[PDB]
This record gives structure tokens, C-alpha cells and sequence, in this order.
RNA sequence: GGCCCAUUCGGGUCUUGUAAUUGGAAUGAGUACAAUGUAAAUACCUUAACGAGGAACAAUUGGAGGGCAAGUCUGGUGCCAGCAGCCGCGGUAAUUCCAGCUCCAAUAGCGUAUAUUAAGCUCGUAGUUGAACUUUUACUUUGAAGAGUGUUCAAAGCAGCAUGGAAUAAUUUAAUAGGGACGGUCGGGGGCAUCAGUAUUCAAUUGUCAGAGGUGAAAUUCUUGGAUUUAUUGAAGACUAACUACUGCGAAAGCAUUUGCCAAGGACGUUUUCAUUAAUCAAGAACGAAACUAUGCCGACUAGGGAUCGGGUGGUGUUUUUUUAAUGACCCACUCGGCACCUUACGAGAGGAGUAUGGUCGCAAGGCUGAAACUUAAAGGAA
């Protein structure tokens, strides 16, 4: 019970993930482009 | 706050895949969802899918073969240059050659490699891997 | 004999050590007959002669360790331990001393200091987000540090416009989205009247007489002008026992007698209707003595089980009953929506406890009182 669930491996870094979908900031967009 | 139908369909597919369900029912449908599922089917991330006409938006049922790690819709639908594509791939995906970014370009919706092949670009729709 | 490893004991390996003697060769810093350099001159490059063993032609900076006295100091449980030692009996041309103490690192560079990097609840305004379907612009495609070198090496120097574009964003369906309608209902939802209940207090009569309430004992209080208690009756306020449930209703706080009125509400059923009218929302609007042992990982999230409340469909045979009207209760299956309970598949959801104190600030001891400038009365205290 005490042990925290195993959360898998991180597979992306661009932006926050939400129910609507992954969201990218305008600042991020310029940096890539 | 409600979500777009494409986003809801993709979340349903993700959950059904991870729970071990072999077929998932998506409602409502749309042309965009059908094109998205067509791309995924071509690259093998799902099996057959069937469209039921209900005189409403309509319904879809997708058989899952377990090869789907994750799917998602990306917003805001920012534009991408053709030469820029590579950079975006390296950011949105796990590795160089694993996965397919899906783009809405002048010639329709298609994965990023076909977009390179046809020398067409546009906005990004979402990612699959 | 040297060196390497090893907390421990020890283990491993072999040309090592000198704090020994010695030879002839090379050359620059310098010092220079010069010449070149340059307006002249310095510097550079070149070069006669001099220029090396302490090659005294005498680079540094910093760290790690030793050891010594008829020496000095401090604390002890003899002969110790700690700090430490340019200082010792004599001596300064006196002394010849530990190897001139040993080792390590950078080196024309190397240390030090500071900083620095690795209440509540509903509604609701901006903002944000939000079902499906059948010309122009945004957007997008196309066209207008490195190469070489022999400065002796090196640092150097050196020869908006045109154009193609099918998606994406601007420029009929009747969502298991939303709203209303209709039907039988459901409810301890709300407001106004209304009804009932036993109880408490007071009062009226009324039988009897000394105690009655209260605490662990009391005190206080009532009481032969009759308390408490007993019977009958009237009035006042408050409240709604048992039925009372891990049940119902309401946005929350809350709501428990009957009957009527007033509007209101949920879910269910619908082959009725508008047709995206929506979601989340800081701002704003409506309503609105006490605590004192607790506790549940969270979510966009799968399949369930028992039980229960409200509604609907079907089955079935018992309660029910018959041309007055109404017309249910129970059992079983299915379904929608509720309050909870028990399980389950999936998910990046991004200081405590003590110890010591040659410091600073506070608080504190004692000698019998009386009683001292008084060796002093009585009465106490002690014994
Ligand atoms: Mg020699
Ligand atoms: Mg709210
Ligand atoms: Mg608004
Ligand atoms: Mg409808
Ligand atoms: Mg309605
Ligand atoms: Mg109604
Ligand atoms: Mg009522
Ligand atoms: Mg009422
Ligand atoms: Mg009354
Ligand atoms: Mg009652
Ligand atoms: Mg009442
Ligand atoms: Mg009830
Ligand atoms: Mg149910
Ligand atoms: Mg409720």
C-alpha cells in the first residue's frame, strides 16, 4: 500500500498534457521554429 | 469544460488499449476522426474499424491489436515549415524513427513522412506512436 | 636494502641507495670590435674577442610531517598527559651543530579573502473552452567558422515582389449537448392557516397528613395558611417520543402530528417542441460559546457484487374482489436515475530526542520570633 505506483517512463517534453490534448505554449513554438 | 470530438475519440482509444479491451466504441464521429484512423490503420496501430450510420453524427467501432502505445491531439494548431518538420519530430516523439507526427496540409491529413515525400506542409493535427 | 597493498594481522616484488668521488664536450643570458636596422637612434636578426661546476651566472609560491635540551608552562591517582620549545650552564670569531631535518605539488608563476556557477452553497461578469453535415486573406511550396601559405614553430599577417497549393482558421441532422411541453407520480423541500398529543409550569377545586426536592454528605428552596402525593378541570409556552433506517427531500444551513390552500422541485415515460441556445468562471448578487483523536492516496478511469429509494416494461400466482367510483400489496427478470458499502482493470498526477556550560540576564542560602542604636519584658517556637 505505501509504495507509490510505478509511473512509467517520460516520453515527451514539448508541452503540458491535458484532457483536451497536449498543449504547447507560444514561447515554445518560436523556440523550435 | 468539454473536449473536442477528436480528442475524446483519441482518449477513448488510449484507455481501451491500456485496459486490455479489444474493441472500443467512439461517439460522435467526423471526417477528421476517420482520416486520423485511416492514417493509424495504414501504419498498423489498429485493425479494421467500422462506421455505423445512426442518422446522427454517427458511431465508430475500432478493433485494437495492441500495437498502440499512445495517441494524442496537439493544440494550438500551430503551423510548421517543411524543413522544420524534423525538429518538431525530435521533440514530440520518443526517438528519431519511432512514431509518426500527423499534419493537416494542403493535400489533406497525413503523417509527416508522406508530407516530406510530397513536399507539402501546414498545421499539425496530432501525434501517434 | 628499496618500494606497493592492507582497519586488523600481515601480504606482494626486485638492481636498488648515496647526505661519495670524477671527465671532457655543448650553449645562452650577459659584456661587446663591428656591421645591418633607422630621418637619426633604440629594439630585432647576424657576428670577431671575453662570458660555466656551488655551472654563487645563487627562480619562486604553497602544503604535509618529523625529532632534540641539566629549557619554560599547565592538569594529575609517584616515573604521566597536554600545550609547546629562535629563550639551555659558558661562548658571538664563539660555534661546525639533525643529512644544511624529511617529503609532496605548480613553476615564470603561485597563494589568501569575498562573491559566484555546476466559512459554506447556488447563480454569475471578464478570460478560457465547446455536437455533426454540404471570392479574399492567414498559412504553406517554388524563383528572384572555413580554403591556401615553413612568419625558423606559434600567436599573427597575406593574396517587400512573382508564383503553385485539395486540408486547416477567418472572410440538413434533431448530440445517451441544452431548453420547454405533456402523463401518473414521489418526497420528514418551502410559505400561510388548521388539527392532535402526552409531558413541563401555573391556577381552580379535592382526599390525607409531615415531611418533600437535591448531593457523595450538605447548604439553599417549598411546607399544618396542607408541601410532595392522590382525583377532576382550565390556561400559557415549547416540542413533535416510540415507528427513526450507514433511509427520503433541499443548493447549503436544515426538514419528523393531521387537514386544506399557494406556488416550486427531481427522476421516470413520450414516435410531442426550439435547434446549438452550451461548459468552467476571478468580479458581483441571493441565502447562510464552539472544538477536543480524526485519515480517505488522486484522476480524464475498467468490469462488477449484495442491499436500498423513486419511476417504467414484461412475467406470474397469491393477497385483492362482484356493473357505485377508485383500484393496489407481495415475488421474479430487465432498465433509468439517486444515497451509501465492498471489490477490481488503467493512468508523468510533472527535524525529533538529549547532554554540558568559569558567558549575559533573572530567581535564590542561612542563622529561633519578639529583639534593636538596647545581650531587653511578656507571649510563642523548639526540645
Ligand atoms: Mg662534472
Ligand atoms: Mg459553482
Ligand atoms: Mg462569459
Ligand atoms: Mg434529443
Ligand atoms: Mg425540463
Ligand atoms: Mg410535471
Ligand atoms: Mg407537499
Ligand atoms: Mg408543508
Ligand atoms: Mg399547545
Ligand atoms: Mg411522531
Ligand atoms: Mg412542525
Ligand atoms: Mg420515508
Ligand atoms: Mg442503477
Ligand atoms: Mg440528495
Amino acid at each position: 500500500k505505501a509504495t507509490k505506483r510505478e509511473r512509467g517512463l517520460k516520453i515527451s517534453s514539448v508541452g503540458r498534457s491535458t484532457r483536451n490534448g497536449l498543449i504547447v505554449s507560444k514561447r515554445d513554438i518560436a523556440r523550435i521554429s | 469544460t468539454r473536449s473536442s470530438v477528436l480528442a475524446d475519440a483519441l482518449n477513448a482509444i488510449n484507455n481501451a488499449e491500456k485496459t486490455g479491451k479489444r474493441q472500443v466504441l467512439i461517439r460522435p464521429s467526423s471526417k477528421v476522426i476517420i482520416k486520423f484512423l485511416q492514417v493509424m490503420q495504414k501504419h498498423g496501430y489498429i485493425g479494421e474499424f467500422e462506421y455505423i450510420d445512426d442518422h446522427r453524427s454517427g458511431k465508430i467501432v475500432v478493433q485494437l491489436n495492441g500495437r498502440l502505445n499512445k495517441c494524442g491531439v496537439i493544440s494550438p494548431r500551430f503551423n510548421v515549415k517543411i524543413g522544420d518538420i524534423e525538429k518538431w519530430t525530435a521533440n514530440l516523439l520518443p526517438a528519431r524513427q519511432f512514431g509518426y507526427v500527423i499534419l493537416t496540409t494542403s493535400a489533406g491529413i497525413m503523417d509527416h513522412e508522406e508530407a516530406r515525400r510530397k513536399h507539402v506542409s501546414g498545421k499539425i493535427l496530432g501525434f501517434v506512436y
